[PDB]
């Protein structure tokens, strides 16, 4: 019964199918220009990307990252290139884990062995060459039992990944064809010797406005969906978009944003299914029945900045914003007309050395 | 993170005496202990610290505080305070505490008016932004 | 923080939501920063009307969307006096 | 082994480093030229580091660029040079060599 | 020179070092192929289980041989060109010294 199900492990994985691209460069804008605003720098990338494959004979593989603060898209971007090249796709979340075996199964004498994630990944997604996603590289489990992060160099090196094999079915698989993505709120806490290897790309925020056409179109429609809703019950105008996004929530990502239109529209289906509307239209008056008062108001605390307070920029491990540095006396000053003592600072606020 | 907020607190209050009551000297001159008792989560940890700065004025000027007068927030080592979070258990707690005043930033004005009105009576409220509104509904 | 510094030792304010960055050099020389477009589009949702950056990526700023750009006031620079002249008189 | 002179990295670059770079894009010799003087920009300019990586990632980018502007867009031999490059890799990233002068 | 005097092939070790990206593993690629011995790259850098360059007790569950024999397993000569990488990060911990080993 263990070699039975070790033959149906193996039997399944691809050896050669090769799920077809589309390579024309037309199809592929119309597929990307439709399912995400902006953040125009990928595209171009995956643009010359599918450019050069087109040269160079075959499909090809190829390690890429993208990192940026929470909630920007990532792992929304990378399905839409998944139907864009006509890969398929197959998400694989690794922040935290540790086992080694997950990544490589196990070793088949085990109790209870299976082989590792990126063979279920064949045995489901039947292409030699699927659109795997790597997500958090920054929270890989690193710790002394033996860091799986080092052994992901086994899979993502060029050079290496072309024999890679797991416990389970020894056999060496072929890997190349894969084209690998990462996902990472910030880059640096990313193992040095894995670092290296990978492009680096960089998504960014979105300003203010921006959001307000963001989520007029890819966003609302989404959460309408959800709530399952038609527009001829449930429309909510843009004024009360912006509204929101200046007042309710004061976050780059639009994560937080979703989070609210989420609760409005849910709120509607309420006061359809049983309460009053037969339409609920959410108007600027409304809506802070549904969603209650006002959190933020007063952005940026201090307006006339009493001395010894400046603003500072700060390039914060998610996002940007907009913190504050303040200082004070701390004795009595003229202690001594005479007095010669330096000044001494004391620096607080969770120093680094 | 209570060590700086205590420190924090601190050099607020010897800035406030010296640009308050220059005749006195006790802060900068004197040891002080100060014991803050265990049970805040260290998220909610910053809340406390508008406290600890009346202790010190009461220690300092040696007037008892003015009964009863619960109080939570967070000070920014230039007087202003800011918004703590999770007040309704808090104000609950003051209620079987028979607590009959009660001090707040503003900036959580918001969430005190979600609760439900019987929650509300008895109790008297004072939302404040700077510090220097707090030095006088306690002392006076 | 060294304008803080010299906020307090005259003791007179800032000029208003004039937000800054930089890095000091020991002798008035700024040295380059990372990661400017971030930093920027968080200054512009706290209503910041003006900013100084190190001369040095004068070059990174203006890759940004001209959108994102519109409104402000920059003020480049290289040796520190310059930003002591461009926040307090 | 040692470090690399600027015009030792030029001497390097233009022999060993793009035609296999251009074999990894696909491309022939025929589209794709680069002037020496566009590589010893590069190389006084985009990359200050000894090892010769940085400027290994910096040609391999502009080849792939080229390839870009092949397969779909005008050229049918793209020509690098110096007016040309701001475009392709873009602004000028080092300049004030020694802080002080 | 040397190997040719005294008859038979001749090991020996050697060490390289300098700034990253100055060519190292490529000139090693290329003696491999100069001398005609194997090549096998061999990644040490930041490891500390020094079963991995002995392999396991074969008394373990799911014990395998060291990296070193499937090396020599896979290039079939009995004189191959390893390449020892990173020597100076070898991760010494507590969990058992790779540099002893
Ligand atoms: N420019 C955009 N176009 C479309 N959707 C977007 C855009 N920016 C953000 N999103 C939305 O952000 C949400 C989360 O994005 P994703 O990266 O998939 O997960 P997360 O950002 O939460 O890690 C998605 O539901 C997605 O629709
Ligand atoms: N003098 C040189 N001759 C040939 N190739 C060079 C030279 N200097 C650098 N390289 C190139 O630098 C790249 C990286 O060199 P190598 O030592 O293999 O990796 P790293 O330098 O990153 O350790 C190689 O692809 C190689 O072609």
């Amino acid at each position: 019964n263990v070699t039975r199900n070790y033959l149906d492990w193996l039997t399944s994985i691809p050896w050669g199918k090769y799920s077809n691209e589309n390579l024309d460069l037309a199809r592929a804008q119309a597929v990307l220009e439709e399912d995400h605003y902006g953040m125009e720098d990928v595209k171009k990338r995956i643009l010359e990307f599918i450019a050069v494959s087109q040269l160079r004979g075959s499909t090809q593989g190829k390690i890429l990252c993208f990192y940026g603060p929470p909630g920007v898209g990532k792992t929304s971007i990378a399905r839409s290139i998944a139907r864009a090249l006509n890969r398929e796709y197959f998400r694989f979340s690794v922040g935290g884990m540790t086992d080694v075996a997950e990544i490589k199964g196990h070793r088949r004498t085990y109790v209870g062995a299976m082989p590792g994630k990126i063979i279920q990944c064949l045995k489901k997604t039947k292409t030699e060459n699927p659109l795997i996603l790597i997500d958090e590289v920054d929270k890989i489990g690193r710790g002394y039992q033996g860091d799986p992060s080092s052994a992901l160099l086994e899979l993502l090196d060029p050079e290496q990944n072309a024999n890679f094999l797991d416990h389970y079915l020894d056999v060496p698989v072929d890997l190349s064809k894969v084209l690998f993505i990462c996902t990472a709120n910030v880059t640096d806490t990313i193992p040095e010797p894995l670092r290296d290897r990978m492009e680096m790309i960089n998504v960014s925020g979105y300003v203010a406005q921006e959001k307000l056409a963001i989520a007029e179109r890819y966003l609302v429609p989404q959460a309408r969906a959800l709530c399952g809703l038609d527009e001829s019950k449930a429309k909510l105008s843009s004024d009360v978009l912006t509204l929101l996004i200046k007042q309710y929530c004061r976050e780059s990502g639009v994560r937080n944003l979703q989070k609210q239109v989420e609760k409005v529209l849910r709120k509607s289906a309420y006061k359809i299914v049983s309460g009053e509307a037969e339409s609920v239209e959410v108007t600027p008056e409304n809506l802070q029945d549904f969603v209650g008062k006002p959190v933020f108001t007063v952005e940026r605390m201090y307006d006339v900045t009493p001395p010894g307070v400046v603003m500072g920029l700060a390039w914060t491990a998610m996002g940007g914003s907009t913190l504050f540095v303040e200082t004070s006396l701390r004795r009595p000053q003229d202690k001594d007309a005479k007095g010669d003592k330096d000044g001494s600072l004391e620096v607080t606020g969770q120093l680094g050395e | 993170v209570m060590k700086e907020s205590a420190r924090i607190a601190y050099t607020f209050a010897r800035a406030f005496l010296m640009q308050h009551a220059p005749a006195n000297d006790y802060l900068v001159t004197s040891h002080i202990h100060l014991h803050v008792p265990e049970g805040a989560t260290p998220k909610d940890g910053p809340s406390a610290g508008c406290t600890i700065v009346t202790a010190l004025l009461s220690l300092a000027m040696g007037r008892p505080v003015r009964q009863n007068l619960a109080m939570t927030g967070e000070v920014s080592l230039t007087g202003k305070i800011l918004p703590v979070g999770g007040i309704k258990e808090k104000t609950i707690a003051a209620k079987r505490a028979g607590v009959t005043c009660i001090v707040l930033p503003a900036e959580n004005k918001k969430d005190f008016y979600d609760l439900a009105a019987f929650i509300t009576e008895g109790l008297e409220v004072h939302f404040v932004e700077h510090y220097r509104e707090i030095f006088d509904i306690a002392f006076p």
